[PDB]
């Protein structure tokens, strides 16, 4: 499944750009610092052929994927484009029912308790935790033991100096976009190759 | 014959007669193009007799043999970074690190290139992975 290509590379690159020329330039800094699980958010206008132009990431090994849906007509030209993963960062049970049917994979985002059995019920075990910087790593480890399946992809608040925290505490991978998406696309490599290496060195 | 005049470069580098080691380890190069032992002992005799620009080009057909040496790419950082390529050097430091994320000394070194190169927070990231690390 997509789990096992989210516990491998262990992290997703949340790319949030205000072009489309500027989005395709820091995705192949990104895959070429050795992230391959991209995040096209959807605020990028017209983020449905950024995911079609870096069709051929997909040959080299990359999984690009459409990130922060809000409608489920805004997943209709996601899906249409390519993308391998929808993420939204609330719970959109409608948004569910078309991944499920059309084969996509879906990760909904949650914040509390409650959100996340209406997304177990919808069949969900891998939610995103939007945002981590007010949940924190504590609730990830709250929730290991009333509900023991679900893994978490936080995105808010994971920086170099506790990233190991999010992982030590129960996390399948982590969504860094703020650190990945700044800088030239020369520094957004070499932010890449430094952040794979703090996940590696985690215990 | 290939493996004895690596041998043979070896113990001249024991009794500080670089120049005439590097002879021997071009000897064994001339038998075996492909040796890939031969242009890495040849870089790193190269960069103490201070032919930096040579042993850069013996570095770089060693990483053309075997392309994934941390130790490779992490020396033929040290000849950049002496030569003047500090953009070229943190390219090679950062192939280093892909292939080994526990170097202390490959993080330490890209920390410093950083550093003279402009990026502070590139470089601060850098050198808490070195620290972390010993």
């Amino acid at each position: 499944k997509m789990e096992e290509l989210f516990k491998k590379h262990k992290i997703v690159a949340v790319l949030r750009a205000n072009s489309v020329e500027e989005a395709k330039e820091k995705a192949l800094a990104v895959f070429r610092g050795g992230v391959h699980l991209i995040e096209i958010t959807f605020t990028v206008p017209d983020a449905d052929t950024v995911i079609k132009e870096l069709s051929f990431l997909k040959e080299k090994g990359a999984i690009i994927g459409a990130g922060t849906v809000t409608s489920l007509e805004q997943c209709q030209k996601a899906v249409e484009s390519g993308a391998e993963f929808i993420v939204s960062p609330h719970l959109d049970p409608e948004i569910s029912k078309f991944c499920k049917i059309n084969g996509v994979f879906y990760m909904p985002g949650v914040m509390t308790p409650t959100e996340l059995v209406k997304a177990m019920k919808l069949g969900h075990t891998i939610l995103k935790l939007f945002p981590g910087e007010v949940v924190g790593p504590q609730f990830v480890k709250a929730m290991k033991g009333p509900f023991p399946n679900v893994k978490f992809v936080p995105t808010g608040g994971v920086n170099d100096q506790n990233v190991c925290e999010w992982f030590k505490a129960g996390v399948l991978a982590v969504g860094v976009g703020s650190a990945l998406v700044k800088g030239t696309p020369e520094q957004v490599e070499m932010l890449a190759v430094l952040f794979v290496a703090k996940i590696a060195g985690c215990t | 014959s290939a493996l004895a005049y690596v041998m043979l470069g070896l113990l001249l580098s024991l009794l500080n007669r670089l120049s005439l080691a590097a002879e021997a380890y071009k000897k064994a190069i001339e038998l075996d193009p492909n040796d890939a032992l031969a242009w890495l002992l040849l870089g790193s005799v190269l960069e103490k007799l201070k032919r930096l620009d040579e042993a850069a080009e013996a570095y770089k057909k060693a990483i053309e043999l075997k392309p994934n040496d941390a130790s490779a790419w992490k020396e033929l950082g040290k000849v950049l970074e002496k030569l003047g390529r500090l953009d070229e050097a943190a390219k090679a430091y950062a192939e280093a690190i892909k292939l080994d994320p526990s170097d202390a000394e490959a993080a330490k070194e890209l920390g410093k290139v950083l550093e003279k190169l402009g990026q502070l927070e590139l470089a601060e990231r850098a050198y808490q992975l070195a620290i972390e690390l010993d």
